[PDB]
C-alpha cells in the first residue's frame, strides 16, 4: 500500500495548514521509504523543523535540507543514492520529486510542483504528489520569489504518517 | 532557468 504522509506548514512560526502527499512506494519503493521516513523521524533524524528555502511562484517549493538549512546540505536514510527510475514524469502541480545535484545524488531535498515542470523529466525522480492541502501549497507559495528567497519563514512544523 | 539542485543553483 502507497504510504501517506503529512506536513503541518508554518509562516514566521504561524500554523498556516496541513499538505498530506501520496508516496508512490509501487513504483518508486526506496524513494518513497527515505520521505516518509524522514517525514516521521523514525530513524532519529528528518524534516520536522526544516523549511523551504526556495520558493518560486510559478514553479515549486523546495525544501528538506536539515543539516545545513540552506539547500547546501541534506542526507538520506541510508547514509546519497541512485535514481531509481524515471517512469513518472512531471506532469503539473501537486507533484513530489527529488532535488539533486546531477546523476545519482539524492539525498533529502525535494520540491512540490505548482505547475507542469515537464523540462525536468528524465533528471529528478518523481515519486509522490499532493493528496489534500494544494491550497496550502499554493498559500506557500505567495510568500516566494523569482529568485527562490521567502519573504517569511516557511517551516514544517511537524511532519509524520497518516498511513 | 528554473532548476532544484543541491549546491549550485544555476539560471
Ligand atoms: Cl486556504
Ligand atoms: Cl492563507
Amino acid at each position: 500500500v502507497n504510504p501517506t504522509v503529512f506536513f503541518d506548514i508554518a509562516v514566521d512560526g504561524e500554523p498556516l495548514g496541513r499538505v498530506s502527499f501520496e508516496l508512490f512506494a509501487d513504483k518508486v519503493p526506496k524513494t518513497a521509504e527515505n520521505f516518509r521516513a524522514l517525514s516521521t523521524g523514525e530513524k532519529g533524524f528528518g524534516y520536522k523543523g526544516s523549511c523551504f528555502h526556495r520558493i518560486i511562484p510559478g514553479f515549486m517549493c523546495q525544501g528538506g535540507d536539515f543539516t545545513r538549512h540552506n539547500g547546501t546540505g541534506g542526507k538520506s536514510i541510508y547514509g546519497k543514492f541512485e535514481d531509481e527510475n524515471f517512469i513518472l514524469k512531471h506532469t503539473g502541480p501537486g507533484i513530489l520529486s527529488m532535488a539533486n545535484a546531477g546523476p545519482n545524488t539524492n539525498g533529502s531535498q525535494f520540491f512540490i510542483c505548482t505547475a507542469k515542470t515537464e523540462w525536468l523529466d528524465g533528471k529528478h525522480v518523481v515519486f509522490g504528489k499532493v493528496k489534500e492541502g494544494m491550497n496550502i501549497v499554493e498559500a506557500m507559495e505567495r510568500f516566494g520569489s523569482r529568485n527562490g528567497k521567502t519573504s517569511k519563514k516557511i517551516t514544517i512544523a511537524d511532519c509524520g504518517q497518516l498511513e | 532557468x528554473l532548476l532544484v539542485t543541491a549546491x549550485l543553483v544555476l539560471a
